[PDB]
């Protein structure tokens, strides 16, 4: 807002609230939310499983 | 278990996996945006795809 | 995927650097070095960490 | 996915309508409106599965 | 470029050559190359089959 920096380069998703306030460049990394979960740990190891 | 559950699935699941094998033919739109992108792409696996 | 929101960089409302950075980043996308750029800080450090 | 292109409108240098239409499309994206339409003309028949 | 039609709502990709001549708004949708192949109807080929 105060022109200390002529180009604010930082990881930040393009959003409606900021776009009207300040200009954003074209998306250099398109992304979105996702769901993370632990890999299914099957009972495969163990020679006594038979 | 295989007969009952029938987990049928093609071995290809990635671009690299597609590039490894050769039995199944590949291709894209002739003179399309995709193949033009494949020009100069020079990814270690996509160069073989271009060829 | 869940959301559709890509990153961007702050720019003054009438800064000429906006269009120049746009041209530069489209050039980076076309040349393909953005893929290895992602890989170096995302997948490159995971070279032994892969399963 | 392999690449990360984007669509959009075409405007001349510094088009005043562009800087408002980008705000509008960002608002619609954050409102979720552009996704229900992004699935509306796709699932014409859904996924018919019996297994 | 001739300003006959100012707005260009269309599925036109944001390419470097186009951006040099006409500026584009931010991408409403971020498309990308993928792989297309038939549904896997698995068949068992002999030696692998048994």
């Amino acid at each position: 807002i105060d022109h200390k920096a002529d180009l604010a380069v930082a990881p930040l998703a393009i959003t409606y609230v900021r776009e009207k306030v300040i200009d954003f460049s074209k998306p250099f990394m398109t992304l979105g939310i996702s769901i993370l979960y632990r890999k299914p740990n099957g009972t495969n190891p163990g020679v006594f499983s038979f | 278990a295989f007969l009952t559950v029938e987990r049928m699935e093609s071995p290809i699941d990635s671009a690299d996996d597609l590039a490894k094998q050769t039995k199944i033919e590949y291709g894209a739109v002739e003179d399309g945006a995709t193949m033009t992108f494949f020009k100069k792409s020079k990814i270690s696996t996509y160069d073989k795809m271009w060829a | 995927l869940i959301d559709s929101k890509g990153y961007g960089v702050g720019t003054p409302m009438g800064s000429p650097y906006r269009d120049k950075i746009t041209i530069a980043i489209l050039q980076l996308q076309e040349e393909g070095k953005l893929h290895m750029m992602k890989e170096k800080w995302w997948r490159g450090n995971g070279c032994p960490e892969e399963e």
